[PDB]
Formats: structure tokens, C-alpha cells, sequence
């Protein structure tokens, strides 16, 4: 079965094609539609794999240096290989001597495509958390943050740093372990500073300090003084907003540790409490009286903040890059905060977004206590600094990347001429990566074919890694192979595979020419791979292979991703942030929400999206992975506002009762960004979450009438 | 032969010393600054409150253009009223406020005549008739006598204060107490001199005297610590900590206060959380290596405080060397040899910067004050860093070369004694005068915007400020000058008050009367500071000139025209102005209208800059030093041996004396002393065996010593600045320095050779 290849080169490899058999022929490959494009995990779950602690073997040509693969051809006797990539012939290690066909290397083993090393690159660096602390909130979210910290730092490496930025009118870097007195820095909330003046004014050398001090050593001043910060002292005249200086707090944060730990594992973690309101990085103004951006607003051009303001944090942000640090974003209020605007920093650093109504809340203490899950072995999921590198056989090149990465810029023979996503080059920077972090990688065409992707990154333990994944595909003649072709379709993953194509198109200065653009080629799809009679639109049929993908453009053509005038500004850049981080499962699940029906009549049951099953004896449970919904249909309610479920006689209306609210809990458990909960039932003014969820092509319509004038504009 | 400064102190000491003085008469002339009487007020002001160098003005303005003396008030408005004389009364006069002329806008005072029943009055200053409100009218009685003239203290005073209502204060809201900033230099100079430890040691004790009215049961002065080093350290210290918190602010260029409540705080809740905090400082900063440090961005932080807890207050700045760090404020090492008829000797004594005039203007436009305890040790352009203090109203403490085991003493007194000091803050004064003249000119540690209102951010009972009247039209010798010295303040309570003085002057058309009526310390007060404002603006040899041409224009004007028929080979003088001749020349000998050899510019610009604010008591003494001779001392009962004259000429090598001006006191042993003294003085045998350089108060012996001790007590007294002791052997020592205060000897010209030069000029003018 197809279906067993997919699900074990993934597994295997983190890897997943649009199409796993690729046109042999430049021309035939752009009128497939779909690119020949990959989503990428280069830290996809792998503990059956055993790290090998040796130097990988690159092939002595210097534009290619690809790392020894099953793929090559190997001479035991005469103890050589000969890259399969670039052809060069290279000789084996000392080592290696006894190198037998029998006998032979870890990675030559067809078993090993994806294999990690263990590098000796020298410096046993520590990890590095540089907490930066808003304070313009209630005593209510102070407390209940102090309180998230203190155990965050309890969850650390004994050898971890840590450091504690505060924040309000002005900016304050405290010196820890600094006992008897406390005393820190004091900037104000108003200047940019560069760090070469950070370090100037900071008293700092040139390239543990008095800021970032050791957990082992500092745990008890550091604690005490978390547990002894108070809110923004300066208070707030009737009809204003606080001065929230987010901004310059986080300038200085970079800038912190640019100039004593530049290039090394680190992860900036802002939490701000309300938006900035005091540039630069100013996102609104300090008067209530004029309420924040809203799309509407940033659309009529009324929205001065936006523009200024976001390219400050985008030069953050790639400040951030530069230098291997991470930047979390955590932002709980009632209102925006400005995710809009500071967005790029949790997105080109592999930085994580939490969104939520307060720091006070089981939602934020839950969700910030995850990012410290531990491994089997006790360390964190966590990876920083990694470099990633793509190589791949002459006939095929690389337009570009899209999801959490930065572009290093190394041109190579690798690299195509027309470039999509983060392009021009063959090397990628992701300053945080998780065994969930996923790239889109799209290639380009100009027997198999091969891409290697090599990772090297800081695991957790502070040891330096490299990981290697590499992969082939079978080249097919397409004016003979189409079927062969076509047969390897992967309709789940070309839709994602679109889908960040689309949305990181939304980004860039199109307007609604993506609706447009997102349909003419779900259009040729059908065209190239319908089987259809000319203009005999009842005739069309689609391949098992192919039939799910108009659906999943249907359902991502209207959600939250696209149709954005619904949402907060803010909530539309923390949706799209998740997205493009996802492997396939999740990233499938956001742009088509499972539906689960619980009945009487048999076991719990993955129905259609469609109104058609909702039903008032039924009980769903909507599961998008952003929030976690149950639907009482108008029986079961009234079943459940009689009381019957306590009696002892009904043991069966408990249990129907109880069991959606099961599955609900360990969704609320294993995912990440612990989702919204939602208890509502037929007429529930939350019933509206469900309903919604369930020229160009088409006016907003129901899936089969999308399909008609599709099918109808495919036999034409 | 001419009447020396001592004969002709002495004479009056005479005549009146212990004697009661009442003001009572228009025009009289109070004894002079050196004699110790009682004076009781009955009209005009005290001549402890004010002296002017005549006490009878001339009428017309050719007149005085005839006579060219200076008319003049040296007045020091918050004087020390001593224990037996009467203190100020504070009037009050309601919701209306005090009443005031219409036209003039002069204050109720005894110039008020009272016509028509007692329902209307004419102002004295400017003749014009004012209705007397209801609230305060009364009934004139035989002549006018206002029944209650002698109840009423500002209708029968000369002094008194009225209480100031809203419109007199800042936005019309009750102005707030002040406080106090110290704010301390903690770079490795003075943390290796032991400085630092001295002034958070002490202070831990001082504070507990600052002061309080006796109306209220704790100071209403809060109080805040800064210390800096090129970068400053601002100190949390509210009532609630059991730790002071610091703040480091390293952007200076654009300096700031980082906070809000913590800052000030009254001390006694705070107490010990300040001691935890004094306790630590010197500890903090053990291990300092930094050098440079910054100045202005501390004055401009202390200012910036005071505006945001909305409060006038007072800047405790201790400094040790130039500020070189770099930040606004920079003072380059710059001095040159630009100095004698360069004509741009004036730069020297003159800011580097444009940024110190401003930030003055600045503190005082928010009522902040600065004092400046400086401890240099090379040269520190004084010039720039005393200008803040000089304009705000402030102090400069200068200690060159400090060391721990002698200058300690005197550092810590005038710590405690500037802390202890009556203050008055956030002031402007302004000087009234009868129709006929007003004050063109205003002399002393102020700071003026237009040309009416004098503004003192601070001002302390040992400040004092010479005016300079001209002439407007005419005075009638029936009505005599008038003057109406009056003061906005605000107390240490917080409240405004409106210090006044009147004095009542006599006018006259005849030459003589102006020279009967002259005194001689208040003319050398107004010179002397006439001359050192001149500093700044012309040539010194151009000021000199102007000083002599016009002593002499004065005697020349005295001989041609009130002087009986006497031979030409004479020098008649009257008999004010007997001493005038020589004091003038005292005050072209001092170096600050002298010349380099031997002195520094600093030493130049801190004696320009101290005299300015001087009373006459104090300019005085600065001038003709006194010299007691100790060796022929009296055992027992005697309050002084009487004083010598300023010069070698007086001096004998079996003797000891001691030499004070008000800021150095020595000590001077002639070589063949007698050494019976010096072991009862020195505790040493032999003159041989004594130390210049060990200049310690001596312990013991009970014959002499005390009687030493004590007169040197007696010459601290009334002064403000505790003097620096140096003790002097007689020969091939350093008495060089010494040396120079022997003022009526030569060391430019000495008294008889400027007594000689004036004559030739004197003569030079014929008729
Ligand atoms: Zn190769
Ligand atoms: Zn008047």
C-alpha cells in the first residue's frame, strides 16, 4: 500500500512529499500543479534510533560535502565510496579499516536514512533564561506569574543561567547574587540602546556574569526576589493606559546577551500583561479613549502604530537570529497586546506564542509549566541553534523554505534562481527547534533522485549534535509514467504543503489575489488528474488519491487563517504562528477540525463536518486543535437539565456523559499550547463556535455546491 | 600719621561699645560693624539686618555725580538676631492679605501716614493716597498717632514678617516643605582619603539635628541619598524596607530620576533603614577603581527630584576632583597664561561650559539649592563648579588638600553648621525706595531674570547682598530716602512668609552732610563686590583704575569743598572715611585683582566668589585681618587682648601671635620665643622641637593654652566658615603664605604708598 510508504517514511525519515514520484522533466513537472515540496521534521521522535558518537564523513568536495548515506556505492576492499551526489570519489577514515561487507557502518544501513551523530566541537556551554518580566497588571497576574516563575526555575539545569529583566515606565536589569543589597539597571522606557552601548553602561567586557548567574548558586536570592516583585509603582491617571515600555525591555534583552553569550543556546521569554504603549516597538496610544488596532482599522489605513512599530520588532527579531537566541512571547490580557506587530520574533527565532485572558488562569499556568516537559531521560524537548542544510542530486534545485527559520544566505549549486518562502539559499538558521518544529521545503526540477538534510543543533544537555536524514524518490518518464506519477500523490501533505504557500503569501503585500491564485490551481488539478468527459460535469471522478483535496480546500479556503476580518488581529498572527510550526497530524487537524459523535447507539465515531450530523440524540466533541468543543444536541440537554444522570438507575446516561468529557481531558494534557475549553450544548451562546466551523471560484458556499461549479470549471 | 583701622576701632568701641542703639531717628548713624552694643528696633531697621555706606543721601543726581560716593544698602535680611534683643514679630492680616500702597505696592510699614480720621493714608514711597480697608481701620488720635501704632508691630517696627496668602505662592496652592539631597563622590579619591566613611559615619548622627520650627514635633524636611561616580546610584529608602535599594542610572547626557516615593522620606520613620544604608556605602564602593567622574548630571538628578516630589529643597553635594567623564558638563584641564592686561583674564574667571549658567537658571526657576563641599587636591576649575551654588544661594566648602588628621575637624563643623542653619527657600526678594531713587544694581549669591526681583533659591542668616541705588528725578531734604526691603520665602513648615525691613534715611543739599555720613566697612563692601562682578567683564587694570580714580575724585571733591582752608602739603580727610584710604588699598592688594606669581586660579576664583555674599561684619575681616598678640597675654578675666596692626612692623621675636581673617587662623612663633610658653601652649620644650605640619588642637596645660583655646573660641564665634589652623615657625618656614596677610605692609604698594599715590591724583585735580 501507498498508504504503509507514506506513514513509514515519516516515521522514519520526517519527511512528507507532495508527490513521491517526481517528473523526470522541468516542463512536465510545472503543469503537475502541485510543487514538488516537502514538509520537513529535523527532530521528529526517533528513540529506537541509537546516537552514534563518532565524526560523520563528508565527501572531500567542498560545494558538495554531503554526509556518508545508505544511497552510496562502497568498496570495502580498497576502503572506498564515492559520493552519490556529487560523484566524487573519497576515501574512509582510519577507523574505518575494518570496514567488511558484513561488518559494515551504522549509517551505510538502509535502516539508518535518518541517523544523528555526536560532535566534539569543544565548548560545553550551559543554558541560558533570560526571564523579562512586564509589571503593569493586577496584584492578581503578578503574583500568579511570580508564582509560574519561581517553579520554572526549579524545573532548570543545575549548571542552567538565568537573568531577570523587569519592565513598566522604565526598563530594569537586575544584578543577581548581589547580596545584601539589591541593585540594577535602570534605562529608560524611551531610548533604543545598542548593545555595544548595553555593555558600555552594564560595565561588560568584550565578547557568568553579574546579570545571568548559575541556578545551583542563585535559587534563593533569585526566588526571594521574584516572590518580592511588586507591580508598576508610577500610577495611572483616570482614562489611560499605563506606560508599557515593550519595546525597549526587550531591545535590551537582546542586546544583553548578544554581548556576553552571543551564539549559544538561549531563549528570551517576554511576558508583557497589555500592549506597548511607548515606543519604539509602540503599538497604541496612552489615552483608553482610542481603542487598538483592528483589521478593520489597520485596513482603512487608520492604524499609524503598525507599520513603525513592527519594523522594530522585526529588526529584533533578526538581531535575535543573528546571534542564535530564541525569543518566547507570552501575552495575557483581556485585550491586544500586539502579537500583530511582534510577531516576528517568536516566528524567525524558533520562539513559542502563548495567548491567554491572564497569567492567573489554569490555561497559562498549564500551558507555560508544558514548556518544560522532559525526555525519558530527563532533559528538555528543547534544541537551539540549529543549522540546517539541504543538499540534493543535480537535476533538482531548491526555491526556498517557509516556517520558523532564517536564511544564512549560502548560495550553492543547490540553489534555484526562482525562489519561494525564505529563498536564495541552501542553509537555514532555527534558533529553537522541538521534535514538532516543521519546515516546507520546495523544490524545483531542471534512476532516483536524493536530498539530504543535515541538522546540527544544541540539545538540552548542552551537547552538540548533528542529524542527517537522507531520501530518495523514483524518477518517472512522464509521457509514460503518469500514472506512476500521479499514484504517488500525497493529497494530505500538498494541501498543507499549499496551504503555508497561501498563508505566507497573506503576509507579503497580496491582497485577496490568493483566493483567487488558491483556487486556479485546485482548478488544474482536477483539470491534469480528473477523470472526467469534456463538459459532462456529472462525469467527473476523482482518484481515491485525490478525492479528500478539494475538501481540504474547501474547509482552508475559509477558516481563520484566510478569512481574517472575524479575529483580532492578534488572534489571526497566533493561529498562523502554531500553523506553520506543525508537522502534518496537527497542521491537518487545525485546517479540518475532527468531529466525534457519541450516541447510545454505538461507539464514539469520526463523522463529517457537516451539519447533516448533528443530531439532538447525539453528544460531538469538535476537536480543532486551537479549541477543544462539546456539543449536547437539543435531547440529550434536557436529558441532562432533569437531573437523570446522578440517579442510579441511569448508569448508562453517566457514562454517555462522561465519556467525551474523558477524551476532552487528554487532548487538554498532551498538546502544547493547551487549548480553550468549551462546555455548551444546542442554543448555547458557544453552540455559534461549532456551527461556524462546519471573480473567484465561489461566493462563501456548502461544500457540494463548492464542488459543482468546480467540477463544472474543471470539464470545461 | 594717619589714624589707623585700630585707633579708630577702638575710639568707637569707646564711645559706643556697650551702650544701647535705638533706631528712632531718620538717617542716624549706627556704630560700626566692629563694636559689640545693643540695639532695640523703635523705627528703623537694625543695623544688623542692614548698613548702608551713607546714612544721609544726596539730593540731586549732579550732586552725586559731584561726590562719586556709591550709594548703597549692604543688607542681610535673615541676620542672627542675638539672645538679648527683640525677635520678629509675624503680622497677619487675614484672608485680604497684607495691606499694601496701591501705586507702589508698598508694604504697611511706619513711612505710612494716616489723614482724614484714620479712613485713608499716603503712602511715604510714593505720596499717593490709599483707602484703609475696613477690617483694619482705625482712629487717628491727637496727631494722627493711629491708636494701636504702638500695639501693632508693623506700624511702630522697623522689622517684622507678614504671613504670605495663596497668591504668593508657586500655583497658588500652599507650598510643600523642603528637603535635603546628599549626595556623595565615590570614586577611588575619596574612598582612599577616608572621606566617604567620614561624611556616611557622621551623617548617621547629623541628621537627627535637622531642624524643625518649635511649633511642630518633627522636621517636616524629608530626605534622599544619591552617590555617583560618572554614573549615579540612586538609593531606595522607604519606610518599609529592612534593605535600601539601588538604582543605577548610567545614562547620563540625558539624566533622569529613577523613582517615585522612597527617595525622600521623613527620616525618623526611615531612620533604620538609612543607618542600614549608611552603614553600607563606604563598604559598596571598597573596591572602586574608577577616576573620573561627572558633576552637572548630579546637580541636574538632585534638581530633577525636587521638581517631581514638587518641593524646593537643598542639594548636600561632597566632590573631590575635576569631572572629566564624559558627559555634558566636561571640564577640560584647561588653565592659562591670560592674565595681566590681556583683557581676556576675564575668561578665567568664567565657566567652561554654557550648560552651568542654565542649569542655574534651572534649580532656582524650581527653588532648588546647591551647596558644594569640595575637596580638590590639584586644580579643579572652581570657577565652574562653584557657579551653581554661587547663583542658586548656596555654599562652597573648599578643603585643598585635605588630610584626614587635621582637616577633619574642620570639615565636620561646617557640616554640622550648614545643616543647623536657619534656611529659607524658593526666595525672591525685591528693594523699595521713596520716590526719587531705585535700586539699579544687585550684588551677591543671587540670580535676576529682569531687573526688580531678586531670586535666591536659598538663603541662610550669614548671606548678605549689597544694592546699588542711582538716581530718579529728586529727594526732598523734608522727606528724606526711604527703603523697604522685603522677601518672599518659604519655611521649613511649608509656609510662605514675607520678611520686611524699613529703613528711614536723611537727604541733604550740602556736600558736607554726605561725608558726615558715611561708613567706611559698608563702602568697602560695595567696592570690593562692585569690583568683583567687574571681574567677569573688563581688565583688572581697567577695574583698579576705576577704584583709584574714584577714591581719589572722593577726597578731591572733600578737600575743594568742605575742607577749612589748609596748607597743600596736606591730605585732609573727614572722618568717616579716616581708615578708607588704607582698607581701599587692602582690597588692590588681594589677589583677586592681582596677579599670578604663587597663587592658583582657583584660589583666585573661590575668594571672588566668597566675598560676594559677605555681610560687612564679614568683608570687614576678610580685608584687615585681625592680630592678637598672645605672649604678653593677661592670665585671667580679660575677653581679648586688644588687636595689633597688619604688619611685620609689629611683630617680635620674643613673641606669639595669631592672625585670623575668617577662613585661616595662624599661629606664629618668633624664633627666640620663650619657651616657658611654648610647653605650656605646645606641651613642647623648644620652639626646635615643634611641627608645622602637625597642625592638631594641643590637649593640655591649664595656664595658658585655655586662655589660647578659649579666645580662639572667641574668634570662631560669629563666623561662619570654622577656620583652617596653621601654625607658623618664624624663619625659613613657610610664614611666606603667612605673609600675606600682613595687609598694611608691601610683600603691589603698602599703606603709605598708596596714600601717596592718591595725593598726586588728589592733586592731579586742582581747585
Ligand atoms: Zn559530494
Ligand atoms: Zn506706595
Amino acid at each position: 500500500t501507498y498508504l504503509e510508504f507514506i506513514q513509514q517514511n515519516e516515521e522514519r525519515d520526517g519527511v512528507r512529499f507532495s508527490w513521491n514520484v517526481w517528473p523526470s522533466s522541468r516542463l512536465e513537472a510545472t503543469r503537475m500543479v502541485v510543487p514538488v515540496a516537502a514538509l520537513f521534521t529535523p527532530l521528529k521522535e526517533r528513540p529506537d534510533l541509537p546516537p552514534i558518537q563518532y565524526e560523520p564523513v563528508l565527501c572531500s568536495r567542498t560545494t558538495c560535502r554531503a554526509v556518508l548515506n545508505p544511497l552510496c556505492q562502497v568498496d570495502y576492499r580498497a576502503k572506498l565510496w564515492a559520493c552519490n551526489f556529487c560523484y566524487q570519489r573519497n576515501q574512509f577514515p582510519p577507523s574505518y579499516a575494518g570496514i567488511s561487507e558484513l561488518n559494515q557502518p551504522a549509517e551505510l544501513l538502509p535502516q539508518f536514512s535518518s541517523i544523528e551523530y555526536v560532535v566534539l566541537r569543544g565548548p560545553q556551554m550551559p543554558l541560558i533564561f533570560l526571564y523579562v518580566v512586564d509589571t503593569c497588571m493586577e496584584d492578581e497576574d503578578l503574583q500568579a506569574l511570580k508564582e509560574s516563575m519561581q517553579m520554572s526555575l526549579s524545573l532548570l539545569p543545575p549548571t542552567a543561567l538565568v537573568g531577570l529583566i523587569t519592565f513598566g515606565r522604565m526598563v530594569q536589569v537586575h544584578e543577581l547574587g548581589c547580596e545584601g543589597i539589591s541593585k540594577s539597571y535602570v534605562f529608560r522606557g524611551t531610548k533604543d540602546l545598542s548593545a555595544k552601548q548595553l555593555q558600555e553602561m552594564l560595565g561588560l567586557s568584550k565578547v557568568s556574569n553579574r546579570f545571568l548567574q548559575p541556578v545551583q548558586k542563585i535559587d534563593m536570592n533569585l526566588t526571594d526576589l521574584l516572590g518580592e516583585l511588586q507591580r508598576d509603582p508610577w500610577p495611572v491617571p483616570q482614562g489611560k493606559r499605563p506606560l508599557r515600555s515593550s519595546g525597549v525591555a526587550l531591545s535590551i534583552a537582546v542586546g544583553l546577551l548578544e554581548c556576553t553569550f552571543p551564539n549559544t543556546g538561549a531563549r528570551i521569554m517576554m511576558f508583557i500583561g497589555g500592549p506597548a504603549t511607548q515606543g519604539p516597538g509602540m503599538v497604541v496610544g496612552d489615552e483608553l479613549k482610542t481603542p487598538i488596532r483592528s483589521w478593520h482599522d489597520i485596513d482603512k489605513d487608520n492604524a499609524k502604530y503598525v507599520k513603525k512599530g513592527t519594523k522594530h520588532f522585526e529588526a529584533l527579531a533578526n538581531r535575535a537570529a543573528t546571534t542564535g537566541h530564541v525569543i518566547d512571547i507570552y501575552a495575557c490580557a483581556l485585550d491586544q497586546t500586539g502579537l500583530l506587530e511582534m510577531k516576528c520574533c517568536p516566528n524567525l527565532t524558533g520562539g513559542y506564542m502563548v495567548m491567554g485572558d491572564s497569567f492567573n488562569t489554569s490555561l497559562f499556568k498549564q500551558t507555560f509549566q508544558r514548556v518544560f516537559t522532559k525526555d525519558m531521560h530527563g532533559q528538555f524537548k528543547m534544541g537551539f541553534g540549529g543549522t540546517l542544510e539541504i543538499k540534493t542530486s543535480r537535476e533538482i534545485k531548491i526555491s526556498g523554505a517557509i516556517g520558523p527559520c532564517v536564511s544564512l544566505n549560502s548560495k550553492g549549486p543547490c540553489v534555484s534562481e526562482n525562489e519561494i518562502g525564505t529563498g536564495g539559499t541552501c542553509q537555514w538558521k532555527i534558533c529553537g527547534l522541538s521534535p514538532t518544529t516543521t519546515l516546507a521545503i520546495y523544490f524545483e526540477v531542471v534512476g532516483r533522485g536524493a536530498i539530504q538534510f543535515v541538522t546540527q543543533y544544541q540539545h538540552s544537555s548542552g551537547q552538540r549534535r548533528i542529524r542527517v536524514t537522507t531520501i530518495a524518490r523514483n524518477w518517472a518518464d512522464a509521457q509514460t509514467q503518469i500514472q506512476n506519477i500521479a499514484a504517488s500523490f500525497d493529497q494530505e501533505a500538498a494541501a498543507i504543503l499549499m496551504a503555508r504557500l497561501a498563508i505566507y503569501r497573506a503576509e507579503t503585500e497580496e491582497g485577496p489575489d490568493v483566493l483567487r491564485w488558491l483556487d486556479r490551481q485546485l482548478i488544474r488539478l482536477c483539470q491534469k488528474f480528473g477523470e472526467y468527459h469534456k463538459d459532462d460535469p456529472s462525469s467527473f471522478r476523482f482518484s481515491e488519491t485525490f478525492s479528500l483535496y478539494p475538501q481540504f480546500m474547501f474547509h482552508l479556503r475559509r477558516s481563520s487563517f484566510l478569512q481574517v476580518f472575524n479575529n483580532s488581529p492578534d488572534e489571526s498572527s497566533y493561529y498562523r504562528h502554531h500553523f506553520m510550526r506543525q508537522d502534518l497530524t496537527q497542521s491537518l487537524i487545525m485546517i479540518q477540525p475532527i468531529l466525534y459523535a457519541y450516541s447510545f447507539s454505538g461507539p464514539p465515531e469520526p463523522v463529517l463536518l457537516d451539519s447533516s450530523s448533528i443530531l439532538a440524540d447525539r453528544i460531538l466533541l469538535m476537536d480543532t486543535f486551537f479549541q477543544i468543543l462539546i456539543y449536547h444536541g437539543e435531547t440529550i440537554a434536557q436529558w441532562r437539565k432533569s437531573g437523570y444522570q446522578d440517579m442510579p438507575e441511569y448508569e448508562n446516561f453517566r457514562h454517555l456523559l462522561q465519556a467525551p468529557v474523558d477524551d476532552a481531558q487528554e487532548i487538554l494534557h498532551s498538546r502544547f499550547p493547551m487549548p480553550r475549553y468549551i462546555d455548551t450544548e444546542h442554543g448555547g451562546s458557544q453552540a455559534r463556535f461549532l456551527l461556524s466551523k462546519v471573480p473567484i471560484l465561489t461566493d462563501d458556499v456548502s461544500l457540494q455546491v463548492f464542488m459543482d461549479h468546480l467540477k463544472k470549471l474543471a470539464v470545461s | 600719621a594717619m589714624g589707623s583701622p585700630i585707633q579708630v576701632i577702638e575710639n568707637d568701641r569707646a564711645s559706643r561699645g556697650g551702650q544701647v542703639y535705638a533706631t528712632n531717628t531718620r538717617g542716624q548713624i549706627p556704630p560700626l560693624v566692629t563694636t559689640d552694643c545693643m540695639i532695640q528696633d523703635q523705627g528703623n531697621a537694625s543695623p544688623r539686618f542692614i548698613r548702608c555706606t551713607t546714612y544721609c543721601f544726596p539730593c540731586t543726581s549732579d550732586m552725586a555725580k559731584q561726590a562719586q560716593i556709591p550709594l548703597a544698602a549692604v543688607i542681610k535680611p535673615f541676620a542672627t538676631i542675638p539672645s538679648n534683643e527683640s525677635p520678629l514679630y509675624l503680622v497677619n492680616h487675614g484672608e485680604s492679605g497684607p495691606v499694601r500702597c496701591n501705586r507702589c505696592k508698598a508694604y504697611m510699614c511706619p513711612f505710612m501716614q494716616f489723614i482724614e480720621g484714620g479712613r485713608r493714608y499716603q503712602c511715604g514711597f510714593c505720596n499717593c493716597v490709599n483707602d484703609v480697608p475696613p477690617f483694619y481701620f482705625q482712629h487717628l488720635d491727637h496727631i494722627g498717632r493711629r491708636l494701636d501704632h504702638y500695639e501693632k508691630p508693623e506700624l511702630s517696627l522697623g522689622s517684622y514678617e507678614y504671613v504670605a496668602t495663596l497668591d504668593y505662592c508657586r500655583k497658588s496652592k500652599p507650598p510643600n516643605p523642603p528637603a535635603f539631597i546628599f549626595m556623595i563622590d565615590v570614586s577611588y579619591s575619596n574612598i582612599k582619603n577616608g572621606l566617604v566613611k567620614l561624611i556616611c559615619e557622621e551623617l548617621k548622627t547629623m541628621l537627627e539635628k535637622i531642624p524643625k520650627e518649635e511649633q511642630e514635633e518633627t522636621s517636616a524636611i524629608r530626605v534622599g541619598f544619591i552617590t555617583y561616580n560618572k554614573v549615579l546610584h540612586f538609593f531606595n529608602v522607604k519606610s518599609n524596607l529592612a534593605q535600601p535599594q539601588m538604582m543605577v542610572v548610567t545614562d547620563v547626557g540625558e539624566v533622569f530620576v529613577p523613582l517615585l516615593d522612597g527617595f525622600l522620606v521623613n527620616y525618623q520613620e526611615s531612620q533604620s533603614v538609612i543607618h542600614n544604608l549608611l552603614d553600607q556605602i563606604p563598604d559598596m564602593f571598597a573596591d572602586s577603581n574608577e577616576n573620573e567622574t561627572v558633576f552637572a548630571p548630579v546637580i541636574q538628578a538632585g534638581m530633577e527630584a525636587l521638581k517631581a516630589a514638587d518641593c524646593p529643597g537643598k542639594l548636600f553635594i561632597f566632590h573631590s576632583s575635576l569631572p572629566t567623564a564624559e558627559a555634558p558638563g566636561k571640564l577640560k584641564n584647561r588653565d592659562d597664561k591670560k592674565l595681566v592686561n590681556t583683557d581676556k583674564e576675564k575668561i578665567l574667571f568664567q565657566p567652561q561650559t554654557n550648560v552651568y549658567d542654565s542649569l542655574a537658571k534651572d534649580c532656582v526657576a524650581h527653588g532648588c539649592s546647591v551647596t558644594l563641599f569640595l575637596f580638590p587636591s590639584q586644580y579643579v576649575d572652581v570657577a565652574s563648579l562653584g557657579l551653581v551654588p554661587q547663583l542658586t544661594g548656596g555654599t562652597l566648602y573648599k578643603y585643598n588638600n585635605f588630610q584626614m588628621h587635621l582637616d577633619r575637624q574642620q570639615f565636620l563643623n561646617d557640616l554640622r553648621n550648614d545643616i543647623e542653619k536657619k534656611i529659607g527657600f524658593d526666595a525672591i526678594m525685591r528693594v523699595r525706595t521713596s520716590t526719587g531713587f531705585r535700586a539699579t544694581d544687585f550684588f551677591g549669591g543671587i540670580l535676576m531674570n529682569n531687573t526688580t526681583d531678586v531670586e535666591m533659591a536659598a538663603i541662610d542668616c550669614d548671606k548678605a547682598v549689597t544694592v546699588e541705588f542711582k538716581h530718579d528725578d529728586k529727594l526732598s531734604e523734608d522727606s528724606g530716602a526711604l527703603i523697604q526691603c522685603a522677601v518672599l520665602y518659604t519655611t521649613i513648615s511649608g509656609q510662605r512668609r514675607l520678611r520686611i525691613h524699613n529703613l528711614g534715611l536723611n537727604c541733604s543739599s550740602q556736600l558736607a552732610d554726605l561725608y558726615k555720613s558715611c561708613e567706611t566697612d559698608a563702602l568697602i563692601n560695595f567696592f570690593a563686590k562692585s569690583a568683583f562682578k567687574a571681574v567677569l567683564h573688563q581688565p583688572l587694570k581697567v577695574i583698579r583704575e576705576i577704584l583709584v580714580n574714584q577714591t581719589a575724585h572722593m577726597l578731591a571733591c572733600y578737600r575743594k569743598n568742605c575742607a577749612s582752608p589748609s596748607a597743600a602739603s596736606q591730605l585732609i580727610l573727614p572722618d568717616s572715611m579716616k581708615v578708607l584710604p588704607v582698607y581701599m588699598n587692602c582690597l588692590l592688594k588681594n589677589c583677586v585683582l592681582l596677579s599670578r606669581p604663587e597663587i592658583s586660579t582657583d584660589e583666585r576664583a573661590y575668594q571672588r566668589q566668597l566675598v560676594m555674599t559677605m555681610g560687612v561684619a564679614d568683608s570687614q575681616l576678610f580685608f584687615y585681618p585681625q592680630l592678637l598678640p598672645i605672649h604678653t597675654l593677661d592670665v585671667k578675666s580679660t575677653m581679648l587682648p586688644a588687636a595689633v596692626r597688619c604688619s611685620e612692623s609689629r611683630l617680635s621675636e620674643e613673641g606669639i601671635f595669631l592672625l585670623a581673617n575668617g577662613l585661616h587662623m595662624f599661629l606664629w612663633l618668633g624664633v627666640s620665643s620663650p619657651p616657658e610658653l611654648i610647653q605650656g601652649i605646645f606641651n613642647v620644650p623648644s620652639f626646635a622641637h615643634i611641627n608645622t605640619d602637625m597642625t592638631l588642637l594641643p590637649e593640655v596645660g591649664n595656664p595658658y593654652s585655655q586662655q589660647l583655646r578659649m579666645i580662639m573660641g572667641i574668634i570662631q564665634q560669629k563666623r561662619p566658615y570654622s577656620m583652617k589652623l596653621t601654625i607658623v615657625k618664624q624663619r625659613e618656614q613657610p610664614e611666606m603664605v603667612f605673609r600675606q596677610f600682613l595687609v598694611e605692609d608691601k610683600g603691589g604698594s603698602s599703606y603709605v604708598d598708596f596714600l601717596c599715590c592718591v595725593h598726586k591724583e588728589i592733586c592731579q585735580l586742582l581747585n
